[PDB]
């Protein structure tokens, strides 16, 4: 009945007991067909003029390495000074991983600073089925937030997975499925991605990448006419 | 004085100074997303209700941002955020995305001492009942956090009244007060038993 009391008694988080955590295959397949080749660039983002990332992006996924993930780190001071508005398309979206502490407030300041308004709060809820603490915390923190913002004019706002091993900072790959299922456009940027997050249909930029293949001219050539306004969910436009 | 107490009122106009100080405030306001305007929410006399303690503030939609504003304007710092995952009786979850959850901001004011922080986690999993009816689990979380203390709920309905809580709301049935200090201040302020203006 009362999973809160049960957690106090046994250490099993209430989310451990959520159960069950059609033609979507075709959609997934069309997304795969219109995906650009993976592109990636090693860049030390604090020292790197982000304006050289072109063209302007339809989707930005921002995953700064917060100090709270470890228990080089980026403070919200650092993050807030990123020039995200300079590379976002006039109509575009952002997904910003905010953690579970002050980022929930400071990430909203960022979004507004960069011209976005929040349209969704996506919660990554962490179960502890296999293994049943900020001074300001009132409660044990068992989830993280990814804020979705929009500028200009099937899935649920919950991701439930088991808490990863200590020292593992990866976010659930399910966030990419949610993003790509929105069909927001094909210019997709993942800032602070890693070798392990490189993915078709995305440009990944981060300090720990071991290799790069990014070329602005080659990258822009994927979105030249007739393919400038595709959503990433439609059939490709035929040639010769 | 320990058993449930409540006051049917318009929370905009009640002189909440007569109620004293509380270790915990909880509110489920009718955000303008019968509503209260943003300015009416901002003007609510929350600051007089506590010196040191915690505020629990349910939010949704643009109130996720407006509620942070009110919280800060009222003198709180947001230190936590509870997520209620909504399920049917079989523990299955019920614009761009379909919503499986509701949010409750946790603000702190002053320096609360002797609370049992960290006993519960920040996720609630509980069955949906009537509309806008929040889960009863929150009362047990709040009781474990701050046992035996005075607590006050704003915009509560009859099913919200609980021991150690005073409930305010315009769909409650009359006035039911037992704490003699509160009874005395209420009679002093409202001798004829009416709360207008
Ligand atoms: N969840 C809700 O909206 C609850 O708050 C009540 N309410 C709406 N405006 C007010 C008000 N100015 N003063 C006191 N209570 C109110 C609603 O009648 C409902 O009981």
């Amino acid at each position: 009945n009362d999973y809160c009391q049960h957690f106090v008694d046994t250490g099993h988080r209430p989310q451990n007991f959520i159960r069950d955590v059609e033609l979507i295959r075709l959609k997934d397949e069309l997304i795969a067909k219109s995906n650009t080749p993976p592109m990636y660039l090693q860049a030390d983002i604090e020292a790197f003029d982000i304006r050289e990332l072109t063209p302007k992006f339809d989707v930005i996924l921002l995953e700064p390495p917060l100090e709270e993930y470890y228990r080089k780190c980026w403070t919200w001071d650092d993050i807030m000074k990123l020039e995200i508005d300079e590379i976002a398309a006039p109509r575009s979206f952002i997904f910003l991983w905010c953690g579970s502490g002050e980022g929930l407030d400071l990430g909203r300041v960022c979004l507004r600073k960069w011209g976005y308004r929040r349209c969704e709060d996506i919660c990554w809820i962490k179960t502890n089925k296999n293994n049943p603490l900020d001074p300001k915390a009132v409660f044990q923190r068992t989830k993280e937030h990814c804020l979705m913002g929009i500028k200009g004019t099937v899935d649920i706002d919950l991701i439930i997975t088991e808490e990863p091993e200590i020292g593992n900072i990866e976010k659930p790959v399910e966030i990419f499925h949610i993003i790509e299922h929105f069909c927001l456009g094909r210019r997709r940027l993942h800032l602070f991605g890693r070798d392990s997050t490189i993915r078709p249909g995305w440009l990944t930029v981060g300090p720990t990448l071991t290799n790069s293949n990014y070329n602005a001219e080659t990258y822009a050539s994927y979105f030249s006419a007739p393919n400038s306004y595709l959503t990433g969910c439609t059939e490709e436009i035929e040639r010769l | 004085l320990f058993p449930p107490q409540w006051i049917c009122c318009d929370i905009r106009y009640l002189d909440v100074s007569i109620l004293g100080k509380f270790a915990v405030v909880m509110a489920d306001p009718p955000w303008d997303i019968g509503t209260l305007t943003d300015d009416e929410m901002r003007r609510l006399n929350i600051p007089v209700l506590q010196d040191d303690g915690f505020l629990f503030l349910w939010v949704t939609g643009r109130a996720m941002e407006l509620g942070r504003e009110c919280l800060n304007l009222w003198g709180y710092e947001r230190v936590d955020e509870i997520i209620w995952v909504k399920t049917n009786q079989l523990q299955r979850i019920i614009h761009w995305l379909n919503h499986g959850k509701e949010h409750c901001l946790v603000g702190v004011k002053g320096n609360p001492q002797g609370f049992n922080q960290g006993l519960d986690c920040d996720v609630i999993v509980a069955e949906v009942r009537s509309t806008s009816h929040k889960p009863d689990e929150i009362y047990g979380m709040i009781e474990r956090l701050s046992p035996g203390t005075r607590k006050i709920e704003l915009f509560g309905r009859p099913h919200n009244v609980q021991p150690n809580w005073i409930t305010l709301g315009n769909q409650l049935d009359g006035i039911h007060l037992l704490d003699p200090d509160v009874v005395a201040r209420f009679k002093q302020r409202y001798p004829d038993g009416i709360i207008s203006k």
